[PDB]
RNA sequence: AACCUGGUUGAUCUUGCCAGUAGUCAUAUGCUUGUCUCAAAGAUUAAGCCAUGCAAGUGAAAGUAUAUAUAUAUAUAUGUAGAAACUGCGAACGGCUCAUUAAAACAGUUAUAGUCUACUUGACAUUUAUAAGGAUAACUACGGAAAAGCUGUAGCUAAUACUUGCAUUAUCCUUUUGGAUAAGUAUUUGUUAGAAGGAAUUAUAACAAAGAAGUAACACGUAAAGUGUGUAUCAAUCGAGUUUCUGACCUAUCAGCUUUUGAUGUUAGGGUAUUGGCCUAACAUGGCUAUGACGGGUAACGGGGAAUUAGAGUUCGAUUCCGGAGAGGGAGCCUGA
RNA sequence: UUCAAAGAAUCAUUCUUUUUAAAAUCCGAUUUUGUUACUUUGAGUAAAUUAGAGUGUUCAAAGCAAACAGUUAAAGCAUUGUGUUUGAAUACUAUAGCAUGGAAUAACAAAAUUGAACAAGCU
RNA sequence: AAAAACCGUAAAUCCUAUCUUUUAAAGGAAGGAGAAGUCGUAACAAGGUUUCCGUAGGUGAACCUGCGGAAGGAUCAU
RNA sequence: AAUAGAUCCGUAACUUCGGGAAAAGGAUUGGCUCUGAGGACAUUAAUGUUAACUCAGAACUGAAACGGACAAGGGGA
């Protein structure tokens, strides 16, 4: 399924023998919905696992900004840099950007700083809003497909605001 | 299908192993082991077609039956075991054993070597890794792990590995006065003190050896063997103490009788 | 000004939190040149600022074409020996080459490039120096011992 | 052994070819053939079609035995064996052939800092216990079908088949010793520090999240305590997949090809064991070519090699070995390292 | 675009060695001075085949073996028994790739409607 | 467990188009070989109109003629 | 009687090189929900207001049907 019935440098038609062999293989892909979470298993070669997860409703997401990770429910994909069609069929993919609770995240900046290692980092202004709204955006940046689940960062800074401007001289 | 051969052609087999074109169409494929194929010799043609002991494959195995062979000190069963380039040998019912060396032509020799000597084999670290804990492990071209070695232990370094115990008694380094024996090269067998060497940056690395008789020979650096110091070898060589003759006078020392 | 891609160009690696841009040094005697030291870009392949790493063997070309983005072909000139009439023949082959933003290619300067790992269907080399040369007519049909 | 001779003319000297001459591990065929040694042999054409028989099985201490047989002191405790069957390993090696194949395969030369790797070898491990559970073969009996490596229902039982599941170690202080503190192997994500390589986003370490699979509910016995089987990770080894550079026959009465239908590249992703237009989406218009692209032909598998050789060369290589490919032609897939 | 000069050794010559501009290194002395082709040396060079060393298969094609004392024992070594000596070499393995000495021959580089180097002060 | 749907891998069949190789054919028009056939005499001698070239037209055929060339001419030359 | 609109693809002999040609011959077409592209206008490199229907692509949907009626070449030797 791999590496061959295509043109050459040149253009010209390669003829061809040796059929597909196994190792060229080549499984079809896992379009991962968000839902109720399950993941299948696909045996690679050598007998390694791999485990292909269909949907997810959680995953372990990070404050990078004070690089802490805490597992969070996502809400709904909103956008990914490849085709547009994934974010209107809600797919996750390895960089999609979602909605996550952010409700973990506050409760554990209360419980560690309080306040409505690298301590005393006086945040940013424009994750206040998104956090109080209940709702803050991330990045995936594991491979569902591939490791069978959906870990992701907050994204905050100019990448935010990229994004935001990507998304909301707007429609 | 395609999976991993396991049958070696007789005229496939390596030069060194030195088996005969008409002595059927195959020859022993070694069990993965120790030690590469091509750089070792299986006990069956070690106590065949060298020590003559047994004349066929059935012997050999009614011989490695009884536990009576050891490589180093630890009993091996196996009839296509490679023995690899120095290691002792022990056969108990005869009370006698064998460091395996090379010989100025290139060939696998099995050396007389006592008791005391027997118990004391050499290992080339190959590699030096450190594991979780920052313990530090050696991989020697014995395909032997070694953990906690000396820091001072460098990679390319050859120890002093006790048979019993399994540790490590000294180390020799790789300096420029360090004996050295070559192990697959065109000068394969050789024993010098090695002259010097230069660094490739990303290429192989060469060292010039010297010989006894102030002979000059390069090589790459990933076939040679520390063994010893500028004082005196560790271990006990060949009749021909690693010394290669030319071709003129090895026929000039081989008329006279 | 650097984010033209409907994706953020972040340059893995840099590191924008706790730390104490991104460089590494090749190796191989190559410098590092000072516009990927003190530049804005972002690119996964450069072989001083990216993921790739150089390791294979060390080729040097003219330049044939710089119109692909961020990659340029490189023709290669040599004599091939051919043993009946004992004299040489002019031969060449071209080869593409991942060429870094830290890097100003013109057409027809000599550039040295190092094997990578396979970067497209026919990118494995990715330019380390460039020197300019002055050319005239067309680098195709010129024909330089390298 | 670096060789020539007959033939155009009435005769001559040339060019020029025809013919002669010798070899062929080069085939066929004719005649003939007393010895011995050595030994190619359905490649050429039909990778055309096949009757029949065989060609991969395996238990000597070491998974599972009331099929059964036997032997020791007296119904007892030991054994010796053991059809069948379950389980394990192998059958992916080997053997055959050369149809396909023209920068493809192959060869030399690299890379894998882009990967997988059974057996074997060396290291070595983490979040009822005087020993846990059902369920099945063989077998028993009732059957079906002309036939097959066909098998239906009911009843049991094992296992190294399938499945659950039981301490401790390390660190800091007075300073041998007493107190105090901490506890997941690979793998994935985020934030950082950082013996070797040529160069690391390396080894490794710290913090925050997840987290497989395991660490023996198993069998035989060696010094006048061992082994077998099984198991996490790393390493070695037997290999493999990709990969760099360079190298091929005839043909231009094949000059422009490729690019909707991936062509060349970028970005993001998916997929893979891994890299990669390998695939998807968006974007750009690139990429190769008279140094022969793209086509066509090959009565073309490539090489190590063979014949002929003074030196050059010319021709051959299906065929002992290596690599590739295929099993009537295509395609698809399970088990499995 | 660096030519040259001077000294020891066979035969009558041939052959070997030293320095002679400039810039950085060493307190009169300590030491490198484009790229490539090309050429020289190496490393990796699977075997079979080839060339080729040895070896009386009765010769040869071969093969990779074998040879030696011994009507049954001297000798060697071991502090009484244990045969001994060996050989299976070497070369080739592209033209390409790795390293390497290089003076000749070839190219390319640098070289002015300018381009330097040094010294002093300034940033 | 059957069964179904959807992307995907995709055998196979059919239609169409193109290409390659082989092959039939009334008729037409060549070439080669054979025999003592018929008709003429084109060339070789100044071959009886010197020969030949390119081009064009004509004729039973060889060939003839025009224009411009060559000597390989029958002239190395008042 | 047979299609016949439009879009995409493909198009031979022959030729006065202009054509032949709508050659021949294929595929698609509805509805709905979306996605992308194509402009104009002012403020201190960045933020707002606003219009045209025209193309392209994707899901879903239905008794596989969609130039649904109307309209509208039969081709070739």
């Amino acid at each position: 399924r791999d590496g061959r019935h295509k043109l050459r440098l040149t253009g010209g038609k390669k003829k061809i023998h040796k059929k597909k062999r196994k190792y060229e293989l080549g499984r079809p892909p896992s379009n991962t919905k968000l839902g109720s979470r399950q993941v299948h298993v696909v045996r690679g070669r050598g007998r390694n696992y791999k485990y292909r997860a269909i949907k997810l409703d959680s995953g372990s997401f990070s404050w990078p900004t004070f690089g802490i990770s805490k597992n969070t429910r996502i809400i709904d994909v909103v956008y990914n840099a490849s085709n547009n069609e994934l974010v209107r069929t809600k797919t996750l993919v390895k960089n999609c950007i979602v909605v996550i609770d952010s409700h973990p995240f506050t409760t554990w900046y209360e419980n560690t700083f309080g306040t409505t290692i690298g301590k005393s980092k006086n945040i940013d202004p424009l994750l206040l809003e998104q956090f109080k709204q209940g709702r803050v955006l991330a990045c995936i940046s594991s491979r569902p497909g591939q490791c069978g689940k959906a870990d992701g960062y907050i994204i905050e800074g100019d990448e935010l605001l990229f994004y935001k401007r990507k998304m909301d001289k707007r429609n | 299908g395609k999976g991993i051969k396991k049958h070696l052609k007789r005229v496939n087999a390596p030069s060194h192993w030195m088996l005969n074109k008409m002595g059927g169409q195959y020859a022993p494929k070694t069990s993965s082991g120790p030690h590469k194929l091509l750089e070792s010799i299986p006990l069956v043609i070690l106590l065949r077609n060298r020590l003559k002991y047994a004349l066929t494959f059935d012997e050999v195995k009614m011989i490695l039956i009884q536990k009576i062979v050891k490589v180093d000190n630890k009993v091996r069963t196996d009839c296509t075991f490679p023995v690899g380039l120095m290691d002792v040998i022990h056969i108990t019912k005869s009370n006698e054993y064998f460091r395996l060396l090379y010989d100025i032509k290139g060939r696998f020799v099995p050396h007389r070597i006592t008791n005391e000597e027997s118990k004391y084999k050499l290992c080339k670290v190959k590699k030096i890794l450190l594991r979780k804990g920052r313990l530090s492990i050696a991989v020697t071209h014995d395909g032997r792990s070694i953990p906690y070695i000396h820091p001072d232990v460098k990679v390319n370094d050859t120890v002093r590995l006790d048979l019993e115990t399994g540790k490590v008694l000294e180390h020799l380094k790789f300096q420029v006065g360090s004996l050295v024996m070559v192990t697959a090269g065109h000068s394969v067998g050789r024993v010098g003190v090695i002259s010097s060497i230069d660094k490739n940056m990303g290429t192989y690395d060469i060292i010039h050896v010297k010989d006894s008789r102030n002979k000059v020979f390069a090589t790459r650096l990933s076939n040679v063997f520390v063994i010893g110091d500028n004082t005196k070898p560790y271990i006990s060589l060949p009749r021909e103490k690693g010394i290669k003759l030319d071709i003129i006078e090895e026929r000039r020392n081989r008329l006279k009788a | 000004d650097v984010q033209h891609e409907r994706a953020y160009q972040k340059q893995e690696g840099a590191s924008f939190f706790n730390s104490k841009r991104y460089w590494k040094k090749v190796g191989l005697g190559f410098a590092t040149p000072k516009e990927a030291k003190e530049g804005v870009y972002v690119d996964k392949k450069c072989p001083f600022t990216g993921n790739v790493s150089i390791r294979g063997r060390i080729l040097k070309g003219m330049v044939i074409s710089n119109k692909m983005k961020r990659t340029i072909i490189i023709r290669r000139n040599y004599l091939h020996y051919v043993k009946k009439y004992n004299r040489f023949e002019k031969r060449h082959k071209n080869i593409p080459c991942h060429c870094s933003p830290c890097f100003d290619v013109k057409e027809g300067d000599i550039v040295t490039v190092g094997q990578c790992r396979p970067l497209s269907k026919t990118v494995r080399f990715n330019v380390l120096h460039v020197e300019k040369h002055q050319i005239f007519g067309s680098a195709r049909k010129q024909f330089v011992l390298f």
